């Protein structure tokens, strides 16, 4: 989840991206967040091939 | 015939009674630093000596007098009752961590330098003077009768 | 806690809150007022009283020409409490009684909540004590700390009883100095007002030890019938002499003291009320307790806050007597 | 003042701890030689039948296991729990939860001195500072072996208290059933324990009401 009190241990999403306006018609500002973790479950199925060239 | 028992104390939102919401961003109250997070001769097994409300300098060493004071440590990694990090840091590891700096109210009770002792005034100024409005009306301090 | 591999299973939950006091809520005593200003009126209209004497047929005749009054201003103090919840507080944690089901954050709001009333209404009995001393009750704010007592001119009068004078009974002490000026000052009109003595836990125990009064204590029964005289208070009580005493168990009462003052009486205890300091309702009108709830628009804190202004009333200082004793 | 700082609420605490349970077993065996060539001992000439003798031991073993809860019951009150011969789940709850016995000693030698005007000073006072809030008609019931009741009641300070008092018939009505003893003064209760589970010369005192102040488990 994002760190917005909104989905505070509530669910997940791919991105979250948000948009706001002063409502004073002066500023404006723009935000992102993920947070995400890439994992391979099985490193044992993946074999280095390093090569001497010449 | 021991009867295993764990306890907490405290939140985040005990030591931080409210904040000034600058609408520009939301990282403008806070400034991140990098401390050591196990100690520095113990083995990778001691829960270490960071609990939230220390006072921390400006290089992240913890602070022991007034002179030294720049900030309060509110990581989420100290909170009470956030204690799955045991063996995950070697000792002398470094990691980064959250101070909250500008526009806040402290609670004065909670305050605290790294040996233990409580806030005192020239430590109150001193925050004082980044602009926090560091208070003692709190409502709460007597548990429960005894 | 040994791992995954031990399933656990259901567990209970319990939990401790503060005392609530509910014997001078019970009894009925105080009345309640709302107004707009921060400043509240009290009016004493006093009558007046004579005795009619015969006269003969055709001769002259008599007349009613007697009136006082009296008009009196005070201030109101003022009591906010507050409270915030950050996003840390809530995610990544269960709910306490509930095993693995997450934390939400109604729970912790409901909670809160709960907490801030039971402290305003702590806070309010503590208050309601204060005006049988015969002062308001608003600590660390010398501005509207009144006394009562010089404020409509009249004075304590005080029944000192001692306790080490074994040969003269104590409660007779009372009766002939407390009950009988209490009654006499009372006033008409007044329907169905019975004298009531609250006492420290000190002096009660030095009462009911006397030997004058070990007989009549003794042939009370003292069981169960504070579940009817009242509605619920464990203090015990006592009967005899057509007077009620009663042990403070909130130790409002300073040791070695007692109070007596004979309910009833109706506009004798007021609350006044004013309303709270926003802008919507700055001079609109009052009400008992107000809560705000507010979620940031920006989706990363929310605040909590409660507001209330009071100030309670002892409109007849003259007839509430002060009594100490030795020990 | 109106337009000052304000107050906040910033307290709380908490505790979790975890416990085991016991085990307790019964079992019996009835072979052919008990039932038949046998009569019913209640009916002169009839046979005896294996389920007259089945349904005799049924009711045996449920009233033992009665029997057994019904003492078990008891210890809960002393602080510690019941678990006879395995010293696995004997567990002290004073030192569990990090409390102490408050003990209120009484002198029932002292004739000028009011004995139950020293548990008044001492246990009711602190049993109710310590009840807490949102407990709803919990009164003080005092549990006393024979040897305390009798000591207490001969007492001269409270000879006149008790000749005064009924003690006829009220405990079919205040209680539904038991035969022991009742005396009521003072708002203490007083109960007399029939089934020896106090050790002679103590006595306990608990507050009743007060939800989920005792509980039972079952695997």
């Amino acid at each position: 989840p994002s760190d917005t009190l909104r989905d505070a241990n509530q669910a997940a999403q791919e991105l979250y991206v948000f948009f706001k306006e002063s409502n004073y018609l002066r500023e404006a500002k723009i935000e992102s967040e993920t947070s995400f973790l890439t994992v391979n479950n099985r490193p044992e199925l993946v074999v280095k091939s390093t090569g001497k060239f010449t | 015939a021991k009867a295993h028992v764990a306890t907490l104390e405290g939140n985040y939102s005990d030591i931080v009674l409210g904040r000034v919401v600058a609408f520009g961003d939301t990282g403008w109250n806070f400034k991140e630093v990098d401390m050591t997070f196990i100690a520095d001769d113990a083995d990778a097994d001691s829960k270490t000596t960071l609990f939230a409300g220390v006072l921390v300098g400006e290089d992240g060493t913890p602070a022991t007098a007034a002179a030294g004071v720049f900030g309060v440590l509110v990581d989420r990694k100290v909170l009470p009752g956030v204690d799955h990090y045991i063996g995950v840091f070697e000792p002398g590891e470094k990691v980064p961590m959250v101070l909250a700096v500008r526009g806040l109210t402290l609670n004065q009770l909670k305050l605290k330098y790294a040996d233990g002792t409580a806030i005192d005034a020239a430590g109150i100024q001193a925050l004082e003077a980044q602009g926090n409005q560091v208070t003692d009306k709190i409502v709460g301090t007597q548990f429960i009768g005894s | 806690q040994n791992g995954d591999f031990q399933i656990l299973d259901y567990t209970g939950l319990i939990s401790t809150m503060p005392r609530v006091d509910t014997l001078l809520q019970s009894m009925n005593l105080f009345t309640e007022h709302f107004g707009r200003t921060t400043v509240a009126r009290i009016e004493r209209l006093d009558d007046g009283a004579g005795d009619i004497k015969a006269v003969q047929r055709g001769g002259v005749r008599q007349h009613l020409a007697n009136d006082r009054k009296k008009i009196v201003n005070l201030n109101i103090p003022f009591f906010p409490l507050d409270r915030s919840i950050d996003r840390a507080d809530i995610q990544n944690f269960r709910e306490f009684g509930t095993e693995n089901a997450p934390a939400t954050v109604d729970a912790e709001v409901q909670r809160h909540m709960a907490r801030i009333r039971r402290s305003h209404a702590i806070l309010k009995s503590k208050a309601m004590y204060a005006a049988l001393k015969g002062t308001s009750w608003s600590p660390d704010d010398p501005v509207s700390d009144y006394n009562y007592y010089d404020v409509w001119g009249a004075t304590q009068t005080t029944a000192d009883v001692d306790f080490t004078k074994l040969g003269v009974d104590p409660i007779e002490v009372l009766e002939a100095e407390a009950r009988a000026h209490i009654i006499d000052w009372a006033g008409d009109n007044g329907d169905n007002y019975e004298i009531v003595v609250l006492a420290s836990r000190q002096w009660f125990s030095a009462l009911i030890a006397h030997p004058q009064v070990t007989g009549a204590y003794s042939q009370y029964p003292s069981t169960q019938e504070i579940l009817r005289r009242r509605l619920n208070a464990n203090n015990r009580i006592f009967e005899h002499k057509n007077i009620l005493f009663i042990e403070d168990i909130s130790g409002n009462i300073p040791a070695g003291e007692a109070y007596i003052f004979p309910r009833g009486i109706s506009r004798m205890f007021e609350i006044y009320y004013a309303p709270s300091d926003t802008l919507r309702d700055a001079n609109q009108a009052a009400q008992e307790l107000y809560v705000f709830f507010k979620e940031s628009n920006y989706l990363r804190e929310a605040k909590i806050e409660s507001e209330t202004s009071f100030l309670t009333v002892n409109n007849r200082p003259e007839l509430v007597v002060k009594s100490t004793g030795k020990f």
